[PDB]
């Protein structure tokens, strides 16, 4: 495919470490009881690991000549849920607290003590804030248009 | 206005040819530099002027496109062939030298002499059937000039990004597809391939 | 194909140009830009005793002023011009279209 | 005359090696005697390295800011 | 042969003269 | 004056030690000097320069002279593949009878060390051949420090020191440069090469007795004044030919090739004599653009008057620069060694992907000592370009000469530069120490297909359009149809397209996710040492802790504990915290590049594409695996030849935790404990008749960080040399 | 020895003198400031460097400023 | 009553107990989401 990765769902190396894996931890198995909680656990993490390596190979992801998924981040449209999907997700999260962060500073920096709101957190004003993070992007841009967001000569 | 509603610039009075009050960037915030723009922007002008029709109408002859037209250069052997006829200095080191001695001197001549309205518009033994006898009408064609030029600059655009779309194609060719079917054959389809 | 006819060519062509083209611009243009300096002041006065300019060479009974160092100027041009002619002609590489 | 600015009127200040240097404080009180080359007593929000809220500085060291 | 003469040269005499030399200029006074 | 150091009074008045180590410390800063002008600092200077010249063609010569008299070089010729080239001799008294017999080697009568600097494949390359020329060559280089040491003498008197405005004289010199020191030096070099290297790369053995006598070419010059130049090239060397014979020679001096010659898997030495003949005209053309005695040429004055941007985006842009660097050569030595720096790296990058000598890219060892040589080189050098920066603005800098330039904007906004290389360098190591991180708990719980590995693209790309295969993404080179391709198959692109796409050789190698987690790595050094050096540069005139920085010089200890503690504050001290970071980034880079031809020589690149994406992967299959026959270089059963790098690996390891001292404990301690050392001389008998005369003292602050810099230096330094020689040359491969 | 200056900056509020551990400054009068007094530097022979003094200015910028110079026996604070 | 609640805001306080609601649902979405390298909703 991409970079000369082959799809994991083709690749040799890729379901031979699946095999090698739930072959280990059989091995582990033998020594358990049929009935024994060793023995669902050990069930379970084999599970757990046909589900995984399921998920992998489902969702497009492509393996190099180690069997391993490798993540292609140049932005192809194949493969957005590798990082520029979840790399947007991020960056709203991160915007909503920075934001949020920013409106408690500017709630409290007319303080008598401004400090004193800081090692002290006023969870009430905390709490109404921590929701207009949601809308961070646009509360944002509208700052930046209407120079409230930089301050003027710094 | 070229764009009612928004506030002119504060150089851009209305008075210079095609001052429709269009610099968004300020480009020509300090008057040496817009001074400069107006010779430089009737140069690209007249170019434009004069290469569109010497684009287009080789291809409705027998002759090809103008991407075409310049290609015997290429191979080692070229021989230029105006109007079918092989011409004689069709070398490419012929043509080459002819126009460095002869493009140089004469655009030279342009840099040497600073008026600066010489520079825009130099007249004398370039107006001989007198134009500018009326200053109204001789500014009434510099209106017509400098649109006829923004026109011609808009086409040699269009032919160039057609160009591209359509590799090793004429503009009336671009023309024709768009006549075969307007509705299926538009910039959509190079817009959304 | 012949070396002496695109030396000559070549260099017969870059002395007229820079004599009776080129030369007016260049010097205006090295009129503007001046003698290098330093501390605003040429080199000479500063103290380097090797920086005092040579106007005796360029001394020239020539009407417009072009003396030896113009046609040695002009002259390499002409010749790196002729030998970047001539051997461009003779490698005889050819891109493919 | 008051010399100086009015007594709590914001100051930009100029003095280049001040802690609060290009900021603003408060003005506390401008010593009219003449000979003292800083009568400008400024109060600042912040404290310097010094832990020191107060300076004096002279009047073309003050500008005065809304 | 040149080795067995050289080398404790430069490795035994001459550390021992320059640091003996260097010893007396940095020392003295005037 | 008085006494040492005659240069400095107050350091000759001291009456403690501290009086010799700042009279060491101190001897070539010319401008801190009692009664020092002008005049005295660029004479010096100048002198100092001639005496570093004949530094280095007596080291040179020394060099030639035991690789012809102790060495192996004839025997090296004939077997340039079998054949261990000898640096020199040992004679170690220390030696014991074992010691004898495992450093005898590469065919010697008595104990040698293996040369590991590659100059017998250069000089096999450029025409040396027998132990002779050799030594002919070690007299010109000691009859040219001589001459050296001659001109230095030489210009010291009166009448032969020049002004201060010859030096200033930055026009004439940068056209002789040009001109002559680059252009005039590379035409003659490919002189050298079409003359004695290419005929003694095809069996003909051209010396200064029969140089006269034979062609270069057999239709000589003629072709080169006709403008028929081709002919130079119509007879290149056969793909199948031996280097030192004739089988397969042909008669061409001028070719445009682009591959290595197969058999020594070195550049074509016809591409290498075009190339240096090629930049030689090019820079002889060049040398002819300022201005001088003759009324033509310009003036680097006006050109930097004349660079400002309408609008003042940069403000008045470079007015006054001209004089600002002229008359500070601390700003001089910072761009010498920025662009020294940036082409010692390049030189790393370029000799180990495109070797230029024949049989050195066999020679891994060579190969592998010369790149980390030039890359700690280089680190040094661009630690020094910063330094002399910051000197340059404490020194010299003055603002109203340098007023509304973009120079004194720099400092305008200096808080912007630093913090944004401050958050480049957060983003950086965040990020890839977590993704190290992540794969390291994914390969601890045993889950491989949980790493992030994130693939190179971008380089692959890159790699694609220079015509490599392994990615197959079809651009420029890799595809038929890009006229890129199409304009070079007549010429370099055959050879270029031979070349990168073997599997042999490192033009291009294959890169994958462990190469993008450890090119961020290096990004995160880069960038961190930068803002190091950077920070301290621009905070060297003064900070809101010190607005008066500029008063107490470049290096001076601290402001005191007032005001918070003001400890490290000066630019000295950032130089001092970016030399870590510095050796830091270089050992990431060499650590790289070592692991991936050792893998690569042992044919097993497949370790390193699965180890290099997790740090446990590093210590275990790089350090602790090739550290085996190192370690056992002597062992409770016998030694064999790798016992001196076993040795020289631990005595790196002393010197560098021995800084460790200098740099955790601080002066007052010792300063204590001295004073009460100089009690107990003074109430021992018999030893009391003995008196210092100088009073013992503990280590300046300052001088206390330079040392522990020095120790953490050498031991970083020469623990890798041990480690990577004997891990490198154990196997050779 | 080391170099010690004051400045006009200074208030007068003799802080400087009473941290010095060596006697080295002083207070004259003065009409500059408030309290009719300014420091002075008159035995920088005997200054030792602690810089003891500066730590106490309430000053912005400082106005007792130690410049560290010439180490000589006294500066260097030996006993021996 | 009212200083208690004061000290519930301090802020080691108020970093724990965020803390570690943020741990716990970290753990419970990788409990009901394990592994996963992608975004596979697209
Ligand atoms: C389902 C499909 C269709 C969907 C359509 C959309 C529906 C969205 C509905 C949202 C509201 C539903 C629940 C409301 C419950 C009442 C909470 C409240 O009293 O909501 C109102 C409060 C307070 O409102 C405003 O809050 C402001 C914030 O400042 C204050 O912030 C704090 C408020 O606690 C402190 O009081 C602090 O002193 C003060 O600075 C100002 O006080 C204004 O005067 C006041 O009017 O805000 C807040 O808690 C905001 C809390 C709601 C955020 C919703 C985000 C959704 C994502
Ligand atoms: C900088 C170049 C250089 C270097 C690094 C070395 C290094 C070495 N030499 Mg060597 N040597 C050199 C140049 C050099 N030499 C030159 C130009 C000659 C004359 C052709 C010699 C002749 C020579 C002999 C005969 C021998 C060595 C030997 C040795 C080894 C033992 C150390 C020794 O005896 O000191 C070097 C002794 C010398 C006599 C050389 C010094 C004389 C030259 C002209 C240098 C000038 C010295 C000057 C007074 C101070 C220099 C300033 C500073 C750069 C040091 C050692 C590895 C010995 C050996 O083989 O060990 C097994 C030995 O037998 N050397
Ligand atoms: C770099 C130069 C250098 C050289 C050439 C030598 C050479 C030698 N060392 Mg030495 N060493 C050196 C550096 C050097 N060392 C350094 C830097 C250290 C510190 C780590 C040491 C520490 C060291 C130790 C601990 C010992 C040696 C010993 C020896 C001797 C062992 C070989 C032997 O058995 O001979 C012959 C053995 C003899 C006893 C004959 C002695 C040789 C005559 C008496 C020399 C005459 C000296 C002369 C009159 C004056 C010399 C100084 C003068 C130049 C001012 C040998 C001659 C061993 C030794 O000396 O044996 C006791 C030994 O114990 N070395
Ligand atoms: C409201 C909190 C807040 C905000 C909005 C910012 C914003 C910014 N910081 Mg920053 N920072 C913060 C807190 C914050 N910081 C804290 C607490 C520290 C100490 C660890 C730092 C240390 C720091 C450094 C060293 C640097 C920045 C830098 C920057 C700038 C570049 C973005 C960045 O690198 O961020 C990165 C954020 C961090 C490295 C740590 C953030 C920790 C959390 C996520 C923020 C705190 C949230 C707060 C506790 C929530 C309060 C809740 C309230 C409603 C009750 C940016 C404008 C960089 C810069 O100079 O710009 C060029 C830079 O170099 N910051
Ligand atoms: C400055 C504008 C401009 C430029 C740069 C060119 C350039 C060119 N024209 Mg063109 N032309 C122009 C204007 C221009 N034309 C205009 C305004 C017209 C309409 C009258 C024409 C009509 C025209 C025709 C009919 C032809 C060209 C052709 C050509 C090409 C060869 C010319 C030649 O053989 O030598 C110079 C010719 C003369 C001096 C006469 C050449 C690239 C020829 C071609 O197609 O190339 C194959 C061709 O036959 N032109
Ligand atoms: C052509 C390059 C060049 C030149 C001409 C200079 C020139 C100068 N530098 Mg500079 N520098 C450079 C490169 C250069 N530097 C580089 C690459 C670095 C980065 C490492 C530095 C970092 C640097 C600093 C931090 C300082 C200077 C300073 C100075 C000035 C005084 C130097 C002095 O007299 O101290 C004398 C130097 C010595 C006595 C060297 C002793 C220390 C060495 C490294 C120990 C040797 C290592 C070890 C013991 C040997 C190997 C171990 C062994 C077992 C094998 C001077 C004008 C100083 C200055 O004046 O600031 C204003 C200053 O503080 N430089
Ligand atoms: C054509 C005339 C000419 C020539 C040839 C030179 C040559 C030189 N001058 Mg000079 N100069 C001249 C005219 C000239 N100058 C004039 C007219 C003036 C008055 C303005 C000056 C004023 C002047 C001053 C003030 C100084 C010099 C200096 C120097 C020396 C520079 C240091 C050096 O050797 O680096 C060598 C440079 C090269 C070899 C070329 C560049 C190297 C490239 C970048 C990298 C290496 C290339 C290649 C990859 C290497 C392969 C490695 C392999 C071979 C091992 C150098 C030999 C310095 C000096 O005097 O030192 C004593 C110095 O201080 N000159
Ligand atoms: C500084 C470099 C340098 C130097 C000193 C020489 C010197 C010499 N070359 Mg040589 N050459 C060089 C570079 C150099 N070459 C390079 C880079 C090439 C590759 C193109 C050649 C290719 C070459 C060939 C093929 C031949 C020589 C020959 C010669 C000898 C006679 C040249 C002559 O008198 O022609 C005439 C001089 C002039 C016409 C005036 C030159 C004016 C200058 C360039 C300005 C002579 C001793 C010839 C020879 O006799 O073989 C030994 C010969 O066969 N050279
Ligand atoms: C910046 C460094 C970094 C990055 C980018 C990652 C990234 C990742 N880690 Mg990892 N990790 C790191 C550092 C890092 N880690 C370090 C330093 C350690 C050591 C403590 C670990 C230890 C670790 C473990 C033990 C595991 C991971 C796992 C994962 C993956 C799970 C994604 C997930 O939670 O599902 C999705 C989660 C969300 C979508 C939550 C966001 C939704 C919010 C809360 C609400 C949305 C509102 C709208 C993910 C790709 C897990 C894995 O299985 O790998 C595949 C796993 O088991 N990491
Ligand atoms: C008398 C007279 C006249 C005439 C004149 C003449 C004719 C002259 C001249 C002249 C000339 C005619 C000159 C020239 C030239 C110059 C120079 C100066 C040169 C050069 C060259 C070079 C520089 C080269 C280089 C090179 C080389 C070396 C090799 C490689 C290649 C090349 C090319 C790069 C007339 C009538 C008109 C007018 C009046 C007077
Ligand atoms: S540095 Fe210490 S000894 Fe010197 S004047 Fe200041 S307080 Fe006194
Ligand atoms: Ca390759």
């Amino acid at each position: 495919d991409i970079a000369g990765l082959t799809p994991c769902k083709d690749s040799k190396q890729f379901a031979k470490r699946e095999k090698q894996s739930i072959k280990k931890l059989e091995s582990s198995l033998k020594l358990y009881a049929p009935d024994s909680a060793p023995a669902l656990a050990i069930n379970a993490t084999i599970e757990k690991t046909k589900r995984r390596f399921d998920n992998y190979g489902k969702q497009g992801l492509l393996c190099g000549a180690d069997g391993l998924p490798h993540l292609i981040v140049s932005g192809d449209q194949r493969h957005w849920g590798e990082f520029i999907t979840p790399g947007i997700l991020f960056l709203y999260i991160a915007g909503w607290i920075g934001w949020v962060g920013r409106s408690y500073l500017i709630a409290i920096r007319d303080d008598k003590k401004p400090t004193q709101k800081e090692i002290i957190i006023d969870v009430p004003l905390a709490t109404g804030l921590v929701f207009r993070g949601f809308s961070w992007p646009i509360a944002a841009y509208r700052e930046l248009l209407n120079g409230e967001l930089v301050a003027k000569d710094v | 206005d070229w764009m009612p509603g928004q506030p002119r610039p504060s150089y851009l009075d209305g008075s210079a040819p095609g001052d429709f009050g269009f610099d968004p960037l300020r480009l020509g915030e300090v008057p040496e530099n817009l001074e400069r723009f107006k010779e430089s922007e009737l140069i690209h002008c007249r170019w434009a002027m004069l290469a569109v029709p010497g684009i287009l109408v080789p291809e409705a002859l027998g002759l090809g496109n103008w991407v075409k037209a310049q290609e015997w250069a290429a191979l080692p052997g070229g021989q230029a062939t105006y109007l079918g006829n092989p011409v004689p200095w069709g070398t490419l080191p012929t043509i080459l030298v002819i126009e460095f001695l002869s493009i140089a001197f004469v655009e030279h001549q342009r840099s040497m002499e600073k008026d600066p309205e010489k520079k825009k518009y130099p007249g004398g033994a370039f107006d001989p059937l007198g134009y500018s006898k009326d200053p109204k009408k001789f500014h009434e064609y510099k209106i017509k000039e400098v649109k006829n030029g923004r026109l011609a600059l808009l086409a040699f655009v269009g032919i160039c990004v057609q160009q591209s779309a359509y590799p090793g194609t004429g503009p009336l060719e671009n023309l024709a597809t768009h006549l075969a079917d307007p509705w299926h054959n538009t910039i959509g389809n190079v817009l959304i391939p | 194909l012949n070396p002496s006819l695109v030396i000559s060519l070549s260099t017969g062509l870059s002395l007229f140009l820079g004599r009776f083209v080129f030369f007016n611009f260049q010097r205006e243009n090295v009129a503007k830009q001046g003698l290098p300096e330093q501390n605003g002041v040429t080199h000479f006065e500063a103290g380097d005793t090797r920086a005092k300019e040579y106007v005796s060479l360029l001394k020239s009974n020539d009407p417009v002023g072009f003396n030896i160092v113009d046609v040695l100027a002009w002259g390499s041009i002409g010749h790196i011009v002729a030998y970047y002619i001539l051997a461009t002609s003779s490698n005889g590489y050819d891109p493919k279209f | 005359p008051p010399i100086g600015p009015k007594r709590g009127a914001k100051v930009k200040i100029l003095r280049q090696e001040s802690y609060w240097y290009k900021g603003t404080g408060s003005v506390v009180a401008v010593d009219q005697d003449p000979n003292t080359r800083y009568p400008v007593v400024v109060r600042f929000n912040k404290v310097n390295y010094a832990n020191v809220s107060t300076n004096n500085y002279a009047l073309d060291e003050v500008e005065e800011v809304k | 042969n040149l080795p067995s003469l050289f080398v404790p040269l430069v490795g035994l005499l001459f550390p021992a003269v320059a640091m003996a030399s260097l010893f007396l200029h940095v020392e003295k006074r005037l | 004056a008085l006494r040492f150091p005659r240069f400095s009074q107050g350091l000759a008045q001291d009456p403690t030690t501290r009086r010799i180590w700042f009279g060491i410390a101190t001897a070539h800063d010319f401008e801190s000097h009692d009664d020092i002008t002008e005049g005295r600092l660029y004479q010096n200077i100048f002198a100092s320069h001639f005496g570093q010249l004949a530094i280095i063609f007596l080291w040179t010569s020394g060099n030639l002279f035991h690789v012809a008299w102790q060495g192996n070089f004839e025997a090296w010729v004939q077997d340039p593949l079998h054949v261990r080239p000898i640096a020199h001799a040992i004679w170690d008294p220390h030696f014991g009878q074992p010691a004898v017999e495992a450093f005898t080697r590469g065919g010697a009568l008595g104990p040698v060390n293996i040369a590991y600097s590659g100059v017998y494949q250069w000089w096999y390359t450029i025409g040396l051949r027998t132990n002779e020329d050799l030594y002919t060559g070690a007299i010109f280089l000691l009859f040219l420090s001589f001459i050296s040491l001659l001109a230095g003498w030489l210009h010291l008197q009166p009448k032969w020191k020049p002004s201060v405005s010859w030096f200033k004289n930055a026009e004439s010199r940068l056209n002789h440069h040009l001109s002559g020191l680059f252009g005039v030096s590379s035409l003659a070099w490919a002189g050298h090469l079409v003359h004695v290297a290419i005929p003694g790369s095809r069996g003909e053995y051209v010396r200064w007795n029969n140089f006269l006598s034979v062609l270069p070419h057999p239709q000589g010059l003629g072709p080169l004044f006709t403008g028929q130049w081709n002919l130079y090239a119509q007879n290149p060397d056969s793909s199948n030919h031996l280097f030192s014979t004739s089988q397969g020679a042909g008669t061409a001096i001028l070719t445009l090739l682009g591959g290595f010659h197969p058999q020594t898997q070195s550049l074509w030495l016809t591409d290498m004599a075009h190339h240096h003949l090629a930049i030689a005209i090019l820079f002889l053309i060049g040398g002819h653009m300022y201005r001088t005695n003759f009324g033509i040429g310009h003036s680097i004055k006006y050109i930097l008057e004349a660079h400002i941007p309408p609008g003042g985006r940069l403000g008045r842009g470079h007015k006054g620069l001209y004089d600002t660097i002229n008359n500070s050569i601390h700003f001089q030595l910072g761009l010498a060694l920025a662009s020294l720096g940036v082409i010692t790296s390049l030189v790393a990058q370029h000799m180990y992907s495109l070797p230029a000598y024949a049989f050195i890219a066999q020679d891994f060892t060579t190969q592998a000592a010369l790149y980390t040589h030039h890359q700690y080189i280089a680190g040094f050098i661009m630690t020094g370009a910063f330094a002399h920066g910051a000197i340059f603005f404490i020194r010299d800098y003055n603002p109203e000469q340098n007023a509304d330039n973009v120079l004194a904007r720099m400092l305008e906004h200096k808080e912007a530069i630093i913090s944004h290389l401050s958050w480049a360098s957060l983003f950086l190591g965040f990020h890839t120490l977590g993704l190290y991180v992540h794969n390291d708990v994914m390969l601890a719980f045993g889950t491989p297909e949980k790493q992030i590995l994130i693939e190179p693209i971008f380089a692959q790309w890159i790699q694609s359009a220079h015509g490599k295969t392994s990615y197959g993404f079809d651009v420029l080179l890799s595809s038929t149809n890009s006229p890129a391709l199409n304009a070079g198959r007549s010429i370099w692109l055959p050879g270029w397209l031979n070349a990168i796409n073997e599997n042999s050789n490192s033009l291009f190698l294959t890169i994958g996710p462990g190469d993008f987690l450890v090119h961020h790595a290096i990004a995160l050094g880069l960038h961190t040492t930068t803002l190091i050096l950077v920070k301290g540069a621009l905070d060297a005139r003064g900070s809101k802790l010190m607005p008066d920085k500029k008063d107490f010089g470049y290096s001076f200890p601290c402001d005191g504990p007032g005001r918070g503690g003001t400890c490290d504050i000066s630019a000295w001290d950032a130089f001092y915290l970016a030399v870590f970071w510095m050796l830091n980034t270089i050992g990431w880079v060499t650590f790289y590049w070592h692991w991936k031809h050792i893998t690569l020589w042992q044919g097993n690149v497949s370790q390193f594409n699965e180890s290099s994406t997790y740090l446990m992967g590093w210590l275990r299959d790089y350090l602790w695996l090739n550290s085996s026959q190192l370690i056992n270089g002597y062992n409770p059963f016998g030694m064999n030849s790798l016992s001196v790098w076993a040795w020289m690996f631990l005595f790196g390891h002393l010197v560098w935790a021995t800084g460790f001292m200098f740099l955790i404990s601080w002066r007052g301690y010792w300063q204590e404990l001295i004073e009460t050392l100089a009690w107990a001389h003074e109430r021992t008998p018999l030893a009391n008749l003995i008196r210092w005369r100088d009073k013992p003292v503990a280590l300046s602050i300052v001088q206390a960080r330079l040392v522990g810099l020095v120790h953490f230096s050498v031991g970083y330094i020469f623990t890798y040399a041990a480690f990577l020689i004997a891990s490198t040359s154990g196997k050779f491969g | 020895s080391h170099s010690v200056k004051i400045y006009d900056t200074c208030i007068g509020c003799t802080q400087c003198v009473r941290a010095c551990p060596t006697d080295v400054l002083e207070m004259i009068p003065w009409g500059g400031c408030k309290a009719k007094q300014i420091a002075s530097a008159p035995r920088t022979e005997d200054c030792v460097g602690c810089k003891r003094c500066e730590s106490a200015c309430p000053t912005d910028f400082l106005s007792v400023r130690v410049y560290l110079w010439h180490e000589t026996t006294r500066s260097m604070g030996l006993a021996y | 009553m009212r200083d208690l609640k004061t000290y519930l805001s301090v802020a080691p306080v108020a970093s724990t107990l965020w803390f570690a609601a943020l741990a716990g649902l970290l753990i419970e979405i990788n409990r009901f989401f394990p592994d996963a390298l992608t975004f596979p909703f697209f």
